[PDB]
């Protein structure tokens, strides 16, 4: 839905010649809102409606706005002109309301998305340079075509509530394939066999297909050169170019996900199918072992990049963040100047807020390593879309050791976001286990839940060696050999006593007495900070058990 | 000899009819003074509060009356919802009751023309205690008397029911998590459920019974507190079911406990209406006494400010403010 649509469906229920105002997206939410509920009240005559009643009348009164949008929807989708441009071979729709852009699909998602007729059409040697491999994957793609054909829309929500709910979705895609099986009504498992024994290596065509969609990265991504900044900077920099690379990534993950929930049930179907179809009985069962779970995750995953592509960023004040920024920076998490960002107060969601502030400066360096070390090369969109939205993919890829994407939510205080980024990821992925703990710890000590925070900062502390996020707490301290889980548990308690939580540093700090074994002069310090903090809540009994157990007789 | 010296009440604000419950807007409003809302024994007051200590262009107390509901019953419980906003251009106020007719009344409004009331029917017997989800503002949770717990729609329709063994007396979200509930039992169980799951995640028991109250540090997600007989009884989780901290609150019944919004070792507990005062006890958990000792005629609610370390309860036709030191 345009704004434009939504604004006009709203003057038409409220049957009044008021005129447009530019209103704001939290004006037009308030409006829509109090619009639809300004109806179901003038839709209730009686006191005395029933809950089922008044929830009925409720989806009813949203329908008939839902519809409404959908008629202006398509007034203003009207195709008046294609702009074809000669030199970039840049292609934009004209819309009546809007303009789009065209952008080249990959591999995978043209032969999942090209109607069956054309299917047949496709060259082989663009697929791979082995002509049976390329007509097992073309067979394999029409499998899962076979398959996401009788999908029905309740199967289809099953699995996605699956994945919010973070149930086991290789389970949910063999109960999907039972009443896949118990409502075969057209023969149509016997079509896919049929089909599936023209592949003469299924397995290596689902590998195919696993290996383009995964966005793993080995983490060498070298860290910039200075001086080739100046002129590259502000490329694919306005807000425009921001939104239509967000959207390629909406739309790919979304692609994808599909493409890895048919790939599940097909995965199921062929377990199911077992030795009697397939010539390689021991090979199959194997190899299937492996590649359901890699399935599974690539599932997830698309699921999470496309929640992120969907879900919107909360509007922050800037004197909150700017504050946010000064906390931390006590930390040292910012190296970047505050440059004067006008909050352009546009919507965003948290994937084009990512892009803008972090992925963006890395875009002049992918652009000079992959060898247009002529500055001379004419800019090509088809090519540079697809090489920024695969980079792009990389950085949001659940499994990355960056982890650029929580710190780029907590750091434009995406509160709300990051815990649920965070629940979505902490079940499967083990990568950054520790750094997302360490950001949900920080996450509740803004909501006001600090004896959380404290167990979660208790948790991050067990994988401050093993993460790069971590370890960039640590480095700066230049000061004789203290253990890195005690630099990181000063660090967490001069944080708690910025925040004025005095019973929290206590209890962190009798637990960094614990690891602090060796160094008599971190103790000394700790024992002097519990002393103070216990003196100041008036705890004096407590007070003096601690002064008792400072070892150094100068702080006693 | 030790005459407890029972402070006096910080501010104290007249109330035009009795108060039987009180609870501070947990949530940001964007104005700058704290919402409070109190129930009477047939209306439902909004006000701003403004203290001295947050703002230096006031002196004391500026308490105004934003709105007065008519409710008809006597209120027994106020739950804020988070989609409260008072600094927007379009204000809404959206908060649910309780009552002595067992019916929860959702109200909205736009502080103008715009004053809506939606009635929830279910609960066979006394609610004792609802609250909002906090994140998502679209679901409440509410607990009583017909031994269950029962969670509500904004449209008053039932979405799930958890049947308990006993009376149910408190019930809070957690503060990071739209899908985990914790039901406090008045047979001293506490119960954990997850709303995706439909399961029981964990229990506690009280040491002492009946259980009257408890509450989910908001500052701490590990600590739960709770008053049980003449108690209140502290658990830091997941690291035991037993509780870690268990001391005397109240000689005649502890009868509400409420974790402060600021602090993470401080709460507030009620004794029991007596016939004639109610003692509240504020406690810091670093102290084996509390460290406030006030006297209210009749108390009757507890709730915290956001911000500052100030608590309220209402008593006979008043509100009583306690400031603590942090």
């Amino acid at each position: 839905f345009t704004i434009a649509a939504v604004q006009k469906a709203i003057q038409i229920l409220r049957k009044g010649s008021g005129r447009v105002l530019d209103l704001s997206w939290e004006e037009l939410r308030k409006d829509v809102t109090l619009t639809v509920e300004n109806e179901i009240q003038n839709a209730v005559i009686d006191y005395d409606v029933s809950q089922e009643e008044f929830r009925q009348i409720n989806i009813e009164n949203w329908c008939k706005f839902y519809t409404c949008c959908l008629q202006y929807q398509e007034t203003l989708s009207r195709p008046l002109a294609l702009l074809v441009h000669p030199d970039t071979n840049m292609v934009c729709l004209l819309r009546k309301g809007f303009l789009s852009f065209l952008a080249p699909c990959s591999l995978v998602e043209h032969l999942y998305l090209v109607p069956a007729e054309h299917l047949l059409t496709v060259d082989e040697s663009v697929i791979s340079d082995d002509i049976d491999a390329a007509s097992d994957i073309v067979n394999l793609i029409q499998c899962l075509r076979m398959i996401a054909d009788y999908i029905s829309e309740d199967m289809a929500y099953l699995m996605e509530s699956a994945c919010c709910h973070l149930q086991s979705p290789e389970r949910v895609a063999e109960q999907i394939l039972e009443d896949l099986i118990a409502n075969d009504i057209d023969n149509i498992m016997e079509n896919i066999q049929n089909k599936l024994q023209d592949t003469r290596n299924p397995i290596r065509a689902i590998g195919f297909l696993l290996q383009n969609m995964d966005y793993e990265t080995n983490a060498d991504m070298e860290q910039p050169q200075p001086n080739t900044r100046l002129n590259l900077s502000t490329l694919y920099g306005s807000i425009t170019a921001s939104s239509v690379v967000c959207q390629a990534i909406c739309k790919i993950s979304a692609t994808r996900f599909l493409i890895c929930r048919d790939l599940l049930i097909l995965q199921h179907l062929l377990l199911r199918l077992g030795d009697m179809a397939l010539i390689g009985a021991g090979q199959l069962l194997h190899s299937q072992q492996e590649l359901i779970p890699r399935a599974a995750q690539l599932l997830l995953s698309y699921y999470m990049i496309r929640w992120g592509s969907q879900c919107l960023a909360c509007a922050v004040p800037v004197d909150i963040l700017e504050s946010n920024l000064q906390h931390l920076s006590v930390l040292e998490l910012s190296d970047s100047q505050v440059e004067k960002r006008r909050y352009t107060s546009g919507i965003q969601t948290i994937v084009e807020l990512f892009f803008e502030d972090v992925a963006r400066k890395h875009f002049p360096h992918v652009f000079i390593q992959s060898g247009a070390s002529q500055l001379q090369e004419p800019l090509n969109w088809s090519d540079l879309i697809k090489r920024i939205t695969n980079y792009l993919l990389q950085l949001l890829w659940p499994s990355n050791p960056n982890f650029q994407f929580a710190e780029c939510l907590m750091r434009n205080c995406q509160y709300t976001q990051l815990q649920e980024y965070v629940r979505l990821l902490l079940p499967w992925c083990q990568v950054n286990v520790g750094s997302c703990h360490f950001m949900l710890a920080q996450c509740y000590l803004v909501a006001g839940e600090g004896h959380k925070a404290l167990d979660c900062f208790s948790q991050a502390a067990s994988e401050v060696e093993r993460e790069d996020f971590l370890e960039k707490l640590i480095r700066v301290e230049e000061g004789e050999s203290v253990s890195p889980r005690l630099q990181y548990y000063n660090r967490v308690l001069r944080l708690l006593e910025d925040v004025g939580l005095p019973e929290l540093v206590i209890q962190l700090a009798t637990i960094a007495i614990g690891e602090a074994s060796d160094d008599w002069r971190s103790q000394a310090a700790l024992r002097t900070r519990i002393f103070k903090h216990h003196l100041d809540m008036g705890h004096n009994n407590q007070a003096y058990d601690a002064l008792t157990q400072i070892p150094d007789p100068s702080r006693q | 000899m030790k005459q407890d010296s029972a402070s006096n009440a910080t501010y104290t604000v007249d109330c035009e009819d009795y108060v039987h419950v009180v609870e501070f807007n947990p949530f940001d409003s964007g104005e700058a003074g704290s919402l409070l809302a109190y129930g009477g024994i047939s209306y439902v007051v909004i006000a701003s509060c403004r203290f001295q200590e947050e703002d230096s262009t006031v002196e004391g107390i500026e308490f105004k009356t934003l709105k007065t509901f008519h409710h008809g019953e006597r209120v027994v419980a106020i739950a804020w919802s988070p989609e409260t906003r008072c600094d927007a251009l379009l204000p809404l106020l959206r908060f649910a009751t309780a009552a002595g007719d067992k019916k929860i009344r959702i109200f909205t409004s736009d502080f103008q023309d715009k004053n809506e009331y939606k009635v929830i029917e279910g609960h066979s017997g006394y609610i004792n205690d609802l609250v909002f989800c906090s994140p998502e503002g679209t679901d409440i949770a509410s607990v009583g008397d017909d031994h269950t717990c029962r969670i509500w729609d904004l449209d008053g329709k039932q979405i799930a029911m958890f049947i308990l063994r006993s009376p149910g007396m408190s019930v809070a979200w957690h503060p990071e998590g739209a899908f985990k509930l914790m039901v406090a039992e008045k047979t001293g169980t506490i119960r954990f459920y997850d709303l995706t799951t439909h399961q029981a995640i964990l229990s506690l028991e009280s040491v002492q019974v009946p259980l009257m109250s408890a509450d989910w540090c908001v500052r701490n997600t590990l600590r739960i507190g709770a008053v049980a007989g003449n108690d209140w009884i502290i658990w830091e989780m997941p690291r035991s079911s037993y509780p870690q901290d268990n001391k005397p609150a109240h000689a005649d019944r502890a009868r509400m406990f409420r974790w402060s919004k600021c602090n993470e070792n401080v709460f507030a507990t009620t004794g029991y209406p007596g016939k004639m005062k109610s003692q509240i006890a504020i406690h810091h958990l670093a102290h084996p006494q509390p460290i406030l000792i006030g006297t209210a005629p009749v108390g009757s609610g507890l709730s915290w400010h956001r911000r500052l370390p100030l608590c309220v309860v209402g008593g006979y036709r008043k509100l009583f403010f306690w400031l603590t030191e942090m």
